[PDB]
RNA sequence: GCUAAACCUAGCCCCAAACCCACUCCACCUUACUACCAGACAACCUUAGCCAAACCAUUUACCCAAAUAAAGUAUAGGCGAUAG
RNA sequence: CUAAGAACAGCUAAAAGAGCACACCCGUCUAUGUAGCAAAAUAGUGGGAAGAUUUAUAGGUAGAGGCGACAAACCUACCGAGC
RNA sequence: CACACCCAAUUGGACCAAUCUAUCACCCUAUAGAAGAACUAAUGUUAGUAUAAGUAACAUGAAAACAUUCUCCUCCGCAUAAGCCUGCGUCAGAUUAAAACACUGAACUGACAAUUAACAGCCCAAUAUCUACAAUCAACCAACAAGUCAUUAUUACCCUCACUGUCAACCCAACACAGGCAUGCUCAUAAGGAAAGGUUAAAAAAAGUAAAAGGAACUCGGCAAAUCUUACCCCGCCUGUUUACCAAAAACAUCACCUCUAGCAUCACCAGUAUUAGAGGCACCGCCUGCUGGCUCCACGAGGGUUCAGCUGUCUCUUACUUUUAACCAGUG
């Protein structure tokens, strides 16, 4: 089926500038209290989001080295350890993986 | 018409549905935090809470050792199953992952979801947190609570 | 590119036309603008209104206070033969207590029955800033006026327009110069009602005052007509009643503003300036 | 349908004209002062000691 | 190709007298050939017309179309040069006046359809205008309420005249 | 205000005049542009048809060496169209 | 059509223009597709598959014609006469 | 008050835009001359941009330290031949559309680098003179269609390893096209790969799976699907051949039969000679017949009809689920 004749601008515009075409503004936006970035409240913030995984990247990199290769994950529970500190009395007998940097403030020992 | 449906249609069947959800499971269990969309990732958030329950049965119990020789796929991680998150949930009876929704992902602005499981040596994840007990309105609850309680106790 | 001139040179006008509508340019005075002589344009302006001005005491009419003081500051800059040129000042105040005294004179003939304030209103109307400034600008008066800023003020305006009278006023007498005040002032209250020019307050509590003066009895109003009173859209017509005798019908809105319009109503009447009044004699004296 | 947008000009130096010309640039003043002056510190009390 | 919107950042005002009110700060910027569709940027556009110059930025960070990033782009570089050239107090305070987009010069390919047949593809692209204005943003239009109906209503039964007549 | 819109040369056309070009080295008729072995191979011969004749079948103008004139004349021709 | 080459499992059978059945060749039926992946394809189902078979290479026959197990087939994706 | 101022074709007038030229004119005009001399319309030509429409359609297996690993597919792969001719090697780039993406962005641009002969190709002194006996494990046996491979004599001659091909994700189809594409190996891989951008699980549409009881009652027709199934008629002997792209047949060809023509050589027939050759008809055989005609019949058929039994969603009467599509979000368009 052919159009029998050409929509009109006007036509169109009705169309197009529909409220229904148009986007809705989002009223869910506010600051994260940690960084000030803005997020969404059911959303986790991108940039704490980030910072973790840049975090988790570095520490799953140390792992690498210490398994040196695939189908050799351990069967004791991994800690993971800064610049200044040692092991504590319920990390005996776990991994402990080593990290050259100080201990991120939003990172808590455990 | 989809009234009671509870698993939804992924991969290619319902075969490929199993696979991918296997594979998820598999890299869950050995990174103990992935990133993957909303919709697999809840969808396979019933498979990794039932797949502890398996492993407190005990790597003894013909039955349970099928279950994880067949949900994971590295054989690896098999014994990490009975012997790290199994005794870790064995005070717990549930709730052991959480689920937490990220930003899409610019490649096609999926919805993103993390889920990883709990007491991992990973750092925390920027959990969100309710409003303090000394906020203004928290307040005008906890003088209300008080007076209540102390009526009750006359 | 077409070989030819005339079709690029008539585009060239057109879009010229469109230059000043998008960006028009400051107003300029008719002096500044080319085929312009004072000398010749002033001649005229005493021939197209038909009477034998002065052609001494009418440059002297257009000539304002400020511009002497701005033309002065000129020569200052340049350190440059003295300049006798006077005001308009003079003429201005013989033509403004001229032109109340007479305008005074053909309405209180006219209207015996208008009191003095509403007489008085009427003339400050009728020589007025608006009523004066839109005479003047439709008779080549502000072409002429030799002014510091352009446009002329309306202030500047209606003072240079009564040195035209006191030129007018030395030159022709009082007689003459009563009929240009009759025939371009008087001219400016056709269709205008009473209160339109003489606007007030509380008409009826002025209506009371003047059925004292005549030993009248206090009117009473009441209801003659009435349509649509629950409505948003009613119609009343309150009349007012002095000795159970109609003098005035007043139509409105709402209660309140039709007694308000029927005061108006009867003090038209009291004043004789109503719509059925004949129309003023514009005919030569005889 | 093989036209393409005219995007190739490329990034080049300004410092130096081209290498092996006869023609070399005309300076009217030079870049900064041959010896720097340093007024002696406190010359503003002088202004007022005119003498 | 014209470039009116870079040239109507460098106009210069006379200085204005003691008693002449502030004049608010208006800064024009733009990005030409843009890969988007001219249509699609509409509605990006659209959304942020009249909004603050932080409210702006909210609204396109969390917006999954490919121009929202591009838009966001173009007022943080709008909202510093406003600061660094445009003699602005605040950058905050800055608000959208003027936010629309424009055809830009396309390129035109074959598709090839079944049976030897083709199309003419064009690569779409398109120019986003920004003007920014300083001050806080003008209160949205109230919705007209029954008393602006009906003093509107009886105004034009008020000047209705006898028609074809004296 | 975007897309765009505008521009004056490049060169060309028709005449006059005068009769034009092609070896720097190397390669080029074999599968051209390929350094280097018994070949015998050799060119020349009415144009037709469309079209017009309201079909078509005889026929139907095509610079042949001086512009003009004789003259569209003598002649030719289904004595038709037309040719001359 | 000429020159000189190549290919055809397994099984039943027999010195077969034999049977079943891959590679391969063909295109019966149905469906998808109809500016399509495709100016004739796809999936399944089918006919042949040691022979008048299939196929690579080079050469020949040219439009008042060629070639043709005659379908007025084909002769470079409009052949009752190619471009 | 004004008054030439409401017909097709055609005909008669009076004016006239722009342009060039002669002479004027000098914010664009005058009088004349001349002519590529005036476009709301030819499925007009070229170019720009709308409409359909942000629609149809297109695309990337998962996690991750981006080391790697997992899931799945493999009817593919490797090499040569042919073809193509630097066409995912490095580096840099104001870079930036390959039908999405892209910073290292890269199958784009520029520069730089490269494929090394043993393989393959490019061969040979003359003159005479030689060469009946296949192949198939070649030995049996058995053939016809009769075949794919050889020298000697004399003379001349004893210098030596050049030249060219060598890459790739590749070719022919207007494209990075589900097509076309010779041979050697691998016959499931030791090689090569990815059907899902995300979400939702409406209709309609496509493919697939399952189904009570019935089992063709559906329908032009048991088409499709399921099952693994009998008996015939018509036509054509059979294998084979044809309308490349709507007709694969009952049509053509075909052994066999029959008719007609020809007594001969140096380019077809033929290096042949009436048991031959050519031009044709018919379609084996068998029976019957005239002096050419009619039946029968073996197998055979993606030919055209009919039928038993079975089978089944074809149907009574539809339903459920899965996949694609779909709808929504993002990119391209
Ligand atoms: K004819
Ligand atoms: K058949
Ligand atoms: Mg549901
Ligand atoms: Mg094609
Ligand atoms: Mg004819
Ligand atoms: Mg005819
Ligand atoms: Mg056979
Ligand atoms: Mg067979
Ligand atoms: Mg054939
Ligand atoms: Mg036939
Ligand atoms: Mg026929
Ligand atoms: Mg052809
Ligand atoms: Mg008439
Ligand atoms: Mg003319
Ligand atoms: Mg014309
Ligand atoms: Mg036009
Ligand atoms: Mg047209
Ligand atoms: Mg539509
Ligand atoms: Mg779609
Ligand atoms: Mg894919
Ligand atoms: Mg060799
Ligand atoms: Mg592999
Ligand atoms: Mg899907
Ligand atoms: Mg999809
Ligand atoms: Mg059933
Ligand atoms: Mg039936
Ligand atoms: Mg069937
Ligand atoms: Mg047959
Ligand atoms: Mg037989
Ligand atoms: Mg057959
Ligand atoms: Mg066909
Ligand atoms: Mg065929
Ligand atoms: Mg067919
Ligand atoms: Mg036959
Ligand atoms: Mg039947
Ligand atoms: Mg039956
Ligand atoms: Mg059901
Ligand atoms: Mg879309
Ligand atoms: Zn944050």
């Amino acid at each position: 089926a052919a159009p029998k004749n050409r929509r009109t601008i006007e036509v169109n515009r009705c169309r197009r500038r529909n409220p229904q075409k148009l986007i809705k503004v989002k009223n869910n936006i506010d600051v994260c209290p940690e960084c000030g970035h803005l997020k969404q409240k059911h959303v986790l913030c991108a940039y704490c989001y980030e910072k973790v995984c840049k975090e988790t990247a570095e520490i799953r990199r140390q792992i690498g080295k210490q398994e040196g290769g695939p189908f050799k994950a351990p069967t004791i529970e991994t800690v993971v350890l800064y610049t200044g500190e040692t092991p504590s009395e319920q990390d005996q007998g776990k991994r402990i993986i080593e990290r050259d940097r100080k201990r991120p403030s939003w990172f808590t020992q455990n | 018409i989809s009234h009671g449906r509870v698993f939804r249609r992924m991969g290619l069947g319902p075969e490929s549905r199993i696979h991918l959800l296997r594979n998820l499971l598999t890299g869950l269990v050995r990174h103990e935090r992935i990133e993957a969309p909303w919709a697999r990732v809840d969808e396979m958030r019933g498979y990794a809470e039932k797949l502890i329950d398996y492993g407190k049965l005990g790597d003894t119990n013909e039955r349970a050792m099928r279950m994880a020789d067949f949900w994971l796929t590295e054989k690896d991680l098999i014994p990490k199953l009975f012997q790290v998150l199994a005794p870790r949930y064995k005070d717990q009876t549930g709730g052991y992952t959480r689920m937490l929704q990220i930003p899409n992902r610019s490649l096609d602005r999926a919805k993103m979801a993390v889920i990883e499981y709990k007491g991992n040596c990973l750092p925390p994840l920027p959990l969100p947190r309710r409003d303090s007990h000394l906020t203004l309105l928290n307040q005008l609850l906890q003088g209300l609570r008080q007076d209540l309680r102390q009526s009750q106790e006359a | 590119v077409k070989k030819g001139f005339r079709a690029a040179f008539r585009f060239q006008k057109e879009l010229e036309r469109q230059r000043l509508l998008r960006c028009p340019p400051p107003p300029v005075r008719r002096s500044e603008k080319p085929n312009w002589d004072y000398h010749a344009e002033i001649q005229a302006f005493g021939h197209r209104l038909q009477e034998n001005f002065s052609l001494d005491l009418l440059k002297t009419a257009f000539v304002n206070s400020c511009y002497i003081k701005s033309e002065e500051a000129k020569r200052q800059q340049l350190g440059i033969v003295l300049l006798n040129l006077k005001s308009n000042q003079e003429l201005s105040e013989q033509g403004t207590s001229f032109s109340q005294t007479c305008l005074t004179q053909f309405l209180e003939d006219e209207y015996p029955d208008m009191p003095t304030e509403g007489i008085k209103n009427l003339v400050d109307f009728l020589t007025g800033e608006e009523v004066v400034c839109h005479v003047a600008r439709n008779l080549a008066v502000e072409q002429l006026t030799l002014s510091e800023e352009f446009p002329v003020p309306p202030a500047v305006l209606q003072q240079t327009f009564f040195a035209v009278i006191g030129a007018l006023l030395q030159s022709s007498g009082p007689e003459r110069t009563a009929l240009f005040i009759r025939d371009f002032l008087i001219t400016q209250m056709t269709g205008k009602e009473l209160f339109e020019m003489w606007k007030i307050i509380n008409p009826m509590g002025l209506l009371v005052e003047e059925l004292k003066k005549r030993n009248v009895s206090a009117p009473e109003s009441r209801l003659t007509r009435q349509s649509g009173g629950t409505t948003a859209l009613p119609l009343y017509f309150v009349g007012l009643y002095c000795d159970k005798k109609l003098i005035a019908e007043g139509p409105g809105e709402t209660v309140l503003v039709a007694e308000e319009e029927a005061a108006r109503v009867a003090l038209r009447k009291l004043y004789g300036f109503t719509e059925n009044r004949r129309p003023w004699n514009y005919s030569k004296p005889k | 349908t093989e036209k393409e947008f005219m995007q190739h000009a490329r990034k080049a130096g300004l410092v130096i004209p081209p290498e092996k010309s006869d023609r070399s640039i005309h300076l009217a003043c030079t870049a900064g002062i041959f010896d720097a002056y340093v007024p002696p510190e406190g010359d503003a009390r002088i202004s007022s000691l005119s003498k | 190709i014209s470039r009116k919107w870079e040239k109507k950042n460098k106009i210069v005002y006379p200085p204005q007298l003691p008693g002449e009110p502030r004049r608010p700060a208006e800064i024009y910027h733009c990005r030409r050939q843009i890969k988007y569709s001219k249509d699609k940027m509409w509605y990006l556009a659209k959304l942020i017309r009249g909004m603050s110059i932080d409210q702006a930025l909210a609204q396109l960070e969390f917006n999954d179309k490919k121009g929202a990033k591009i838009i966001k782009e173009v007022l943080l570089e709008a909202q510093d040069m406003a600061v660094r050239d445009h003699n602005v107090e605040f950058r905050s305070n800055l608000y959208i006046a003027e936010s629309t987009s424009g055809r830009g010069q396309c390129l035109k390919r074959i598709r090839y359809h079944g049976r030897g047949r083709f199309g003419i593809m064009e690569k779409v692209y398109c120019h986003y205008f920004v003007k920014l204005v300083e001050g806080p943003p003008p209160p949205p239009e109230p919705p007209k309420t029954a008393v602006a109906h009906a003093k509107e209503y009886i105004q034009q039964l008020r000047s209705r005249t006898i028609v074809h007549t004296l």
